[PDB]
Parts: structure tokens; C-alpha cells; sequence
């Protein structure tokens, strides 16, 4: 949602094919942790998280990073329903984890800030708009069983 | 917010390499905002918001220079931006979400021009800064 | 988020005493005073320039009553707030473009107004019950974004 | 939020009428929060959180005094609250949404006890204040 036009649907996968599904996940989450330091309370099991380079360097963040993109690519596959695709994940994050749904929005913004960091001017405003629709729908899906 | 000394330097350094590109980046950030979050256009009713538009450009520059003056008076922003505050908060009545929207688009804009300097630390510092600016401009 | 049977009872027990001529317009008024950017949706309402002018504004008080009504309406239909607010959702989001955070803001001002009015009797567990209501209302009014 | 002179006068004036009831009001505000928003209880994983609790009621007075202390230094707040900034933001890593919740519960408390002070104007003043307090407690400086 809102919908993603066919051009938006075609511009997004194109870019998403150039992104290293094994390293950029920990890149997004890592900055969520450093940009928004309070989110570090959710990942206390991950050892050292006291400094920027440490958080970026912490291996578990990296490894957990991949699972994130996992879910996001997974959600890219079916814009049909992020709500259903993230039913399991919503319940995990919402009921069992107590993560405030605003942090969902933030990750989807850090992610978008991260895509922009890699791809420079290939990350055009219309490509950004399309991705904003994706990180919105995904953050909304995850926060569905708070509804 | 309340900026750390590390924030204050990182922001001046980061917004130091924008330099002459101020009106370009501010033009980009606005357009990114207007596309990604179309509701924001509601505040610019009679504007020509087209790609490359002369008004978005001129306005882009006005945005960016305010920031340059903000970074300068970072210890005394509420005094420095007091005219802009009455504008955005008393006359224009801009909803605070919109400042989050534009600060994100400036941050995205910087990430896509300054791939070197836009590190986790400086990203965080710029975030705090833009939040602080947003705070001032939403109050009388 | 589903009230308990004793929550549901405390809720309607308190709402039944609520001066429906006043409270709505006091909550909307305080929304306008406490969160002045929300005035932008109400340039049609006249003088909103001082707290007293806002609170005494006949259009504020009048429109406030319609607010309270939809709330009351939601208080009876706690099991389907989605459809109950489906038209207002359509209205506040697509014509009015009100940001969904403001729905949460208003709900919390209504809770503040209630506390102002029923002092001690607006007890902590009563408030909790109301929090679940205004959240649900705000969530329903933002279902459009979903 | 920068707190106008009018705001500063209105907060002092309405926080004065608090006075002796500081612990009482503070205790209740934490209680209102804990019940209204269950998720906030987990920041106190070792606290006794029952009604009347010695920990809750004792903690709430510390909140009320940090606030009395905040009202006393409205113009000099990020330094007056330098300890609490690191406590809540750095060490405890509190999600900023919670400060919105406690400020609200604080407001609802004050509206329950001081129904003549809580004019819409003062309500507004107190809001900008509490949210100013919160901004400092969620800043790393
Ligand atoms: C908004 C997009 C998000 C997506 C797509 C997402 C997706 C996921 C996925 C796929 C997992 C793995 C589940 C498993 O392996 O059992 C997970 C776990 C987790 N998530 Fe995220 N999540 C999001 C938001 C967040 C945010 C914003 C936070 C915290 C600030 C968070 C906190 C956690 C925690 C604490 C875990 C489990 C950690 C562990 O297993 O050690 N999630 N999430
Ligand atoms: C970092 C955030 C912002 C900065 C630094 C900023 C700065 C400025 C500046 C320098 C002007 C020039 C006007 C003058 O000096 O008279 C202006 C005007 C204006 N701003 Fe912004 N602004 C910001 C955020 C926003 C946002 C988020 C919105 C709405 C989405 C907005 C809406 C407007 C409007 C409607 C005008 C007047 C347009 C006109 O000239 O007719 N501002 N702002
Ligand atoms: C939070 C719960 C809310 C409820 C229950 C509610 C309820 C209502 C109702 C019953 C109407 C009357 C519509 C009609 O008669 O067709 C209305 C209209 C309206 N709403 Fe609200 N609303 C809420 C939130 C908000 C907020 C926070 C704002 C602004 C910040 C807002 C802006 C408006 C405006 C401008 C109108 C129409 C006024 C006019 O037509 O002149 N709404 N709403
Ligand atoms: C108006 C807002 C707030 C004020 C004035 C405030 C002030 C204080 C004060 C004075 C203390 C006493 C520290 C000590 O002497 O040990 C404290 C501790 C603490 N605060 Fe608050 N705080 C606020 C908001 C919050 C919120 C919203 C939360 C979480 C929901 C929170 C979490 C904590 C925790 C977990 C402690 C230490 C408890 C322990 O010993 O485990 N603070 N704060």
C-alpha cells in the first residue's frame, strides 16, 4: 500500500537485485541501533553494542540482519498481502516482543536511508517513493494485531 | 533534542560538504517529500511542484540556507529561527509529522550524494539535528 | 483491545454521567489549544485565537458534540469499531488528510477532560479501560491507512 | 517546545499547588501508567507494582522531585537533569513513546486533583513542559 504502480513495481525489484542479501540487512538494523539507541534494549543478547563501529561490527547483528531482509524480500514477493505474510512476525513483534510500532516505521526509514547510501542517484525520488510505499505497508502489516 | 559536542561537530562537517550544493539538495529533498508523501503538497497549494520547477528550486534554496544558518547558531536555534517558527507554527500551522517527513528526505538526499561521510555516527548526529530544528519550527 | 466485563461496566457507568452538551466541545477545544496545528482544519470555525475564544466558540462546542456522539457510538459498538467509524475514517483521511497521530492526540485529550470532570472517580483502572477505547477508536479511524 | 515566558509562569504556578502532594501525585501517575500501558511495566522488572506498593509510591516521589527540580531550573534544564539523561537514555534505553505515556498519565493525574488550575491554557503549558522534560531525558549529550 498505497498500491505501487507497475513502473514502481518494476523499478523496485530491479534495485533490489543489486543489494547483497547477506550484508545489507545488518547494515540497516545496525544503523537503527546506532541512530536510535533505545532500540538496543531489544537486542541485549547480542553482546557488545556500546559504540557505532562495534554495533556495525557485532556479528550477531549482521547475522540477524539477514533475517530482516529475509522478511522484507519475502514481503516484496507478495505485495498481495504483507498483513498475511507478516502475521507470524506481527504476533512475534507485537504480542510477544512488545516493540512499539513506531520503531517499525523507523527501520523502514533506515533501510531506505541505507539503499540511498549504496545506490546514489540510481535511488531517484520516484524509486524512493515506491520503496516508501513498501516500508509503510510492511510496518503497517507488522502492527496489524495491535489493531 | 539536546546535541552532544560530537553531534555538533559531525553536523557541521557533514553539512560542510554540502557547500554550494545546498539549493540542489534542498530541491531534491522537497521533491522526494512531495512524491513519497503527497499530502505534504497540501501546504503548497498554488505552487508549481513539477520536476525541476523554478519554485521548488528557489524554495529548495530557501530551505537549505535556513539549515546552514541553523548549524551556525546550533547553540541558539530558537532565537535564530524565531521568525521561521512563527511562520511554520503560527501562520502555516504545519503538522509535526511533516517535519519528520522532510527531515527523512533531507537525510535520504544526503545519503545519496555524500556516500563517504554519511556514516552511522554522522547519520545519527544529523538525525538529532534535524529533529531539533523540527522542534523549534513547530512551536510558537 | 477488548475490555473486561468490569471494565465495560465502569466505562458505561462513567459515560452515562457525562454532560454531552459540554465535554466533546471541551476536548476538541483543548485539542485546538494544546495542539494548535490542528486548528488548520478549522479555519471555517471563526475565532480560535485564544483559549477562551476557542473554548467559548459556538462552532467548537457544537462540533464537539458531534465528536462525543461518534465516541458514544463507539462505546456501544466496541466489538466492531471498524465499520462504525468506516465513513468518518474515509472522511478524516482522504478529504481532510488529518494525520493519524492526531486521532491518538484527541483520544488522550478526551481522557484528560474526563479526569478533569470526575476527579478521584476517574480512577486509574477506569482510565485504563478508557485508554483501550480511545486507542480502538483511533485505530478504527485510521483503518483507512491500512 | 521551547517554553515561552507565559509557559514558565503557568507551570510554576500550577506545580506550586502540588507542593506536599508530590509523592502522592507521582505515585498515582506511575500507577495510572502501569495499568493503562502494561508494556511500560517491563522497565521495572524487579519492582513491586501492586496498588500501594512501597517501591511504586517511593519512586513516584523521586519523579515528582526531579520535576520540582525541573520547574526550579526551567531555563537551565539539560544540565539540571544531566544525571537523569544518562539514566533513562543511555543506561536504561527507554523507548521515547513511554515518556509520552507518563506525561499523559501525569497530566491526567493533575487534572484529577487540581480542577481549577487545569485551565486549557495551563494544560497546554504543562504539556510543553513535560514534553520538554522528556526530550532532555531521551538525549545523549
Ligand atoms: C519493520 C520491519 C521488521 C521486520 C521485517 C522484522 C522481521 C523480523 C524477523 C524475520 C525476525 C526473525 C524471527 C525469528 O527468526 O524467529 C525478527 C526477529 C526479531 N525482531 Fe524484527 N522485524 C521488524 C521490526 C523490528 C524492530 C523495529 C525491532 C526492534 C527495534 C525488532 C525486534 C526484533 C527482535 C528483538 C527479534 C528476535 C531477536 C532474537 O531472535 O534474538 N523488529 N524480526
Ligand atoms: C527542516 C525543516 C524546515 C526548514 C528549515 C524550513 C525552512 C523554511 C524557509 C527558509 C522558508 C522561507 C519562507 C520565509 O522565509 O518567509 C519556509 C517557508 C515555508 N515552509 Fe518550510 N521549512 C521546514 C519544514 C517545512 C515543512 C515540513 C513544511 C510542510 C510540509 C513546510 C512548509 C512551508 C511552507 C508552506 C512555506 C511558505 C511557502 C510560501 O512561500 O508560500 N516547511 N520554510
Ligand atoms: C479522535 C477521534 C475523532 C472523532 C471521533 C471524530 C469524529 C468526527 C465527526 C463525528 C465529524 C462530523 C463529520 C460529519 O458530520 O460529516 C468529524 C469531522 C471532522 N473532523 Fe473529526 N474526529 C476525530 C479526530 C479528528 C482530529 C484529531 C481532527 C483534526 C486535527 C479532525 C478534523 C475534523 C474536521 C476538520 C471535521 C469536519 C469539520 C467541518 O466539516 O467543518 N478529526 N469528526
Ligand atoms: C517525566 C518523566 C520522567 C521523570 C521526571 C523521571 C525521573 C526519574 C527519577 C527521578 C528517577 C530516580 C533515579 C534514582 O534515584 O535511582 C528515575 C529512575 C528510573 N526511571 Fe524515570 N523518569 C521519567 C520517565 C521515565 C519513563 C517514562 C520510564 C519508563 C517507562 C522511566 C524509567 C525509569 C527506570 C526504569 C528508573 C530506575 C528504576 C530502577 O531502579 O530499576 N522513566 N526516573
Amino acid at each position: 500500500m498505497v498500491h505501487l504502480t507497475p513502473v514502481e513495481k518494476s523499478a523496485v525489484t530491479a534495485l533490489w537485485g543489486k543489494v547483497n542479501v547477506d550484508e545489507v540487512g545488518g547494515e540497516a538494523l545496525g544503523r537503527l541501533l546506532v541512530v536510535y539507541p533505545w532500540t538496543q534494549r531489544f537486542f541485549e543478547s547480542f553482546g557488545d553494542l556500546s559504540t557505532p563501529d562495534a554495533v556495525m561490527g557485532n556479528p550477531k547483528v549482521k547475522a540477524h540482519g539477514k533475517k530482516v531482509l529475509g522478511a522484507f524480500s519475502d514481503g516484496l514477493a507478495h505485495l498481495d498481502n504483507l498483513k498475511g505474510t507478516f502475521a507470524t512476525l506481527s504476533e512475534l513483534h507485537c504480542d510477544k516482543l512488545h516493540v512499539d510500532p513506531e520503531n517499525f516505521r523507523l527501520l523502514g526509514n533506515v533501510l531506505v536511508c541505507v539503499l540511498a547510501h549504496h545506490f546514489g542517484k540510481e535511488f531517484t525520488p520516484p524509486v524512493q517513493a515506491a520503496y516508501q510505499k513498501v516500508v509503510a505497508g510492511v510496518a503497517n502489516a507488522l502492527a496489524h494485531k495491535y489493531h | 533534542m539536546v546535541l552532544s559536542p560530537a553531534d555538533k561537530t559531525n553536523v557541521k562537517a557533514a553539512w560542510g560538504k554540502v557547500g554550494a550544493h545546498a539549493g540542489e539538495y534542498g530541491a531534491e529533498a522537497l521533491e522526494r517529500m512531495f512524491l513519497s508523501f503527497p499530502t505534504t503538497k497540501t501546504y503548497f497549494p498554488h505552487f508549481d511542484l513539477s520536476h525541476g520547477s523554478a519554485q521548488v528550486k528557489g524554495h529548495g534554496k530557501k530551505v537549505a540556507d535556513a539549515l546552514t544558518n541553523a548549524v551556525a547558531h546550533v547553540d541558539d536555534m530558537p532565537n535564530a529561527l524565531s521568525a521561521l517558527s512563527d511562520l511554520h507554527a503560527h501562520k502555516l500551522r504545519v503538522d509535526p509529522v511533516n517535519f519528520k517527513l522532510l527531515s527523512h528526505c533531507l537525510l535520504v538526499t544526503l545519503a545519496a550524494h555524500l556516500p563517504a561521510e554519511f556514516t552511522p555516527a554522522v547519520h545519527a548526529s544529523l538525525d538529532k539535528f534535524l529533529a531539533s530544528v523540527s522542534t523549534v519550527l513547530t512551536s510558537k
